[PDB]
RNA sequence: GUACCGAGUGAUCGGUGGUGGAGGUAGAUGCAGAGCAGAUCUUGGUGGUAGUAGCGAUAAUUUGUCUUCAGCGGCAAAGACUGAGGAGGAGAAGGGUUUCUUCUCAUAAGAAGAGUGAGCCGGGUCUAAGCGAGUGUGUAGAAGCAUGAGCGAAGGAGAAACAG
RNA sequence: AUACCACACACAAGGGAUCGUUUGGCUCCUGGGACGAGGAAGGGCGCAGCAGAGAGCGAUAUGUGUGGGAGCAGCAGCAAUGACCACACGUCCCCGAAUACAGCAUAGUGCUGGAGUACUCCUUGGAAUUAAGCAUAUGAGUAAAGGAAGGAAAAGAAACUAACGAGGAUUCCCGUAGUAGCGGCGAGUGAACAGGGAACAGUCCAACAGUGUAAUUCUCAAAUGAGAAGUUGUCAAAAGGAAGAAGAUGUGAAUCAGAAAGAAAAGCUGAACGAUACAGGGUGAUAGUCCCGUAGUGUCUUCUUACAUACGGUGAGUAGCUGUGCUC
């Protein structure tokens, strides 16, 4: 049960906030799961999938699939894995967006400002779990 | 006669476009506004509720008053070169 | 007519400038959802009123 | 080439006019290669951020100027003080709302009372 | 006195007042000016009569693009005429005091 | 939703086979914006009449030839007509790109470009009939009345240009 | 009836009912009640690499600073030398109260004007309609038109009720009451004190200011002088505080596998695990454990509020009266 008045629980609330999400708030749509031996390697549980990054399809068609992350679609909430397309009457093969939570990390992209995410989220969870 | 051949006949223009209200409406002759009044001081009395909220405040685009409602809620801080200005008044 | 004040013929200029379609690439763009230019006029069955 | 705030802070005002002639005349050789030629679409950008930023960086210096000079004087020019609203600006002082004595009472006054209980 | 002034050829009114802080270098050389006009109907007008095109803000008048071609690009002047298009351009026409100079201040500019 | 078949005096109810692609009832009670053939009813969609009634006042049209791809479209040669108070050549009021080039039929249709240059031409000046801010008097506020800055003619007055 | 006209059934046309769905409306409750001469509200015109409308912004038309951090939706180009977002600031074209103006106050600085007006206060003031006709009356001191102010506004501490063994400012709720009465005594209209509660608070001016000296307010100087207002009368004292309330934001448990079948499992089947969290939303079919939250817990920022002097019993074109008009 929820005891707060202030969060509103009407359907049509709940999904305007959801589709009309911009900047932060869009970010956390795209986390998915870490594996088991990640979450040993680092303290976080789970974090936002971006291109080089390193996935296991665990739903869907591509099923037990494994590939590298090539494109993060943030309108049209899909990411594309390379490897998983699917082919026209031309021949021409195209990308099949995935949903991110269809998915987990298996190897982390750790170019350009990732480790200072990571390091900032550790930070802020023993602030209030050693208190 | 009074139909189809006295329709020959209009081609003088009696109303122009006023410089308050842009309403085309404005009797060169008896030097008036018919929407907005002009060049009386106040505006002109609108003839029913339906009419007068077709040109409330909010049907534009309320330009000063939006930014006084965000710098209000700020605490009037002003521009932080001439903070010491401020503190002493 | 050739005589014309300088009211009038900003009026003109304005009028003349918003009267084009929908450019080509626009209906590319996945987001877009317009079809025609309901704004598009024609001489010959509209009066613009600047008199 | 893409000037920094940081970096010319440290320019008196007769040297950042010289640069604003510098970077008008760069734009004025850009609507040529508009007009005539060809134009890589990130030109026009940059610019135009170099006139905005040199202008905004001589009028805080401006400010300082005119700061330095008004800051201990008595009539302040308004254009020093913070907007607010018309109406913020024509209050009344809290102390002149406090000095009279029109219907104050006598007696029922906060300091006319004491700590005590009931039972 | 107040008056609805349909008939007027300036659309401005007010006088202006001063400021506290004034704008560095005001209405000026490189405001004025916007570009030089090179296509077929312009290339003619440097070819035979010695004077070129140009596209100038709507606030400039004849004394005004007079000075400012005199300091951006160097050639002295003999006349100005001004022309207001259907599109929204004030266009400006520069003759000037000797010719063939056009040709060599135009390649220079890169106009032509 | 659509064909069949069964149950009920009847309002209605049940099943079977194709279509459809994500929700739905049976019993007992509660609240109602709770059942249509009609109102010269309201809104939207469709017939018979019917390949029918009509589409042709005015000067009039023929032949060859090229395109067009099937335009009495263009060009040559004939035959006519308006007949200088013209079906000719120009301005104003009104319209506003309808003007020029290219392409396409989508055609009294579109799309993309280009085009209007003044000391001497007209406006910005003067004053007609007249209108009027402010001030005075009046009114709950107005209207009205006295005086009066400013305004009032692209065909009245009004410095100076003509050929190629 | 060979071929026309009608009806039934199957297939193809023609139209958009029905069923399934919804980032919209409506109603009630709670907060808020923030404009303008420092140029508003409202109108126009410009600004994109390809850009008509709409959105955003002013010739600085995506600038500066702080907190974050990954892409910019098409095509070409950009981006850890910061893509994009959030908070504040800087810049902010022309018309418009539109003003180089009008009226007015001070020793001086100045103030007013226009916008908005649901709710509150002050004026002015109908007719349709009901009376089974209609003229007094009704609808109604309502509609319409004007003036003015605030987050509420108005009212308010008895020249008050009552006749009890009396009460004790104003406003609001239950009630006296469809009563006492008004009325072609027709149609119809119509209050007050009590008794039970919400919330509670009282005070100022004049009459009436030290005369062994206006002791009072303001300006410039100066470290103690000049000047303005005022004798048609100026001048009657305290800092000070912790509480109370509203927002913003951090953290935040626990799952795997399978026959058949499907485009896809979260369904179904077996085995587990969390709960101070089984509110609700998203994921390719119906998810406590896949994602965003929720229960529980931390931080921070704003706002509101508080001690001093002297007094009484005569406030005039008023109360009242005569005539007159409206009103209850
Ligand atoms: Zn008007």
């Amino acid at each position: 049960m929820k005891f707060n008045k202030n969060v509103t629980a009407s359907r049509r609330k709940n999904r305007k906030a959801h589709f009309t999400s911009i900047g932060l708030e869009r970010t956390k749509l795209m986390n998915a799961p870490l594996s088991k031996d990640l979450k040993e390697e680092y303290g976080i549980k789970r974090i936002a999938v971006r291109p080089g990054d390193m996935v296991k399809v665990v739903s869907g068609e591509f099923k037990k699939k494994e590939g590298v992350v090539m494109k993060v679609n943030r309108h049209d909430i899909k990411i594309e894995v390379e490897g998983c397309f699917v082919q026209k009457e031309d021949g021409k093969k195209i990308n099949k967006g995935i949903h991110p939570s269809n998915l987990r990390i298996i190897k982390l992209s750790m170019e350009k400002d990732r480790a200072e995410i990571i390091n900032k989220k550790v930070e802020a969870m023993k602030s209030e779990v050693k208190a | 006669s009074k139909g189809t051949p006295s329709n020959g006949k209009k081609n003088k223009r009696n109303h122009t476009t006023c410089c308050r209200c842009g309403s085309v409406s404005f009797h060169k002759q008896k030097g008036k506004c018919s929407s907005c009044a002009y060049p009386e001081k106040k505006m002109k009395k609108m003839q029913n509720r339906k009419a007068m909220l077709k040109k409330t405040t909010g049907t534009g685009k309320m330009r000063h008053m939006k930014k006084e409602r965000i710098s209000r809620r700020a605490g009037y801080p002003g521009n932080p070169i001439l903070k010491e200005i401020r503190n002493k008044i | 007519g050739s005589i014309k004040t300088r009211r009038i013929k900003v009026q003109l200029v304005s009028a003349l400038k918003k009267n084009r379609c929908i450019p080509q690439w626009k209906r590319a763009c996945p987001g877009f959802k317009q079809q025609y230019n309901f704004t598009k006029r024609s001489w010959k069955r509209k009066t613009l009123k600047a008199c | 080439m893409k000037l920094l705030a940081k970096d010319l802070r440290n320019n008196s005002i007769e040297e950042l006019e010289k640069n604003l002639v510098d970077a008008k005349s760069e734009m004025l050789q850009i609507r040529q290669k508009k007009q005539s030629a060809i134009l890589k679409p990130n030109e026009l950008r940059n610019g135009r951020r170099n006139v905005a930023v040199i202008l905004t960086i001589i009028r805080e210096k401006k400010y300082q100027q005119l700061l330095e000079k008004y800051k201990d004087a008595d009539n302040i020019p308004k254009e020093l003080k913070p907007r607010m609203n018309r109406r913020k600006r024509q209050e009344l002082t809290k102390k002149q709302k406090k000095i009279s004595k029109v219907g104050k009472t006598k007696l029922y006054t906060k300091g006319n009372k004491l700590i005590y209980a009931f039972e | 006195p107040k008056l609805n002034r349909h008939k007027a050829s300036r659309l401005d009114k007010k006088i202006k007042q001063k400021k506290l802080i004034e704008k560095p270098l005001g209405f000026s050389s490189l405001d004025i000016i916007k570009y030089g006009i090179g296509h077929e109907g312009a290339a003619k007008l440097i070819e035979e009569a010695g004077t070129l095109t140009f596209v100038v803000d709507q606030r400039a008048d004849k004394i005004n693009v007079k000075k400012a071609f005199e300091e951006i690009y160097g050639e002295k002047v003999k006349k100005v005429n001004i022309n207001n298009t259907m599109k929204g351009v004030k266009k400006a026409y520069i003759r000037l005091v000797e010719l063939g100079n056009a040709a060599v201040v135009a390649t220079k500019a890169g106009i032509l």
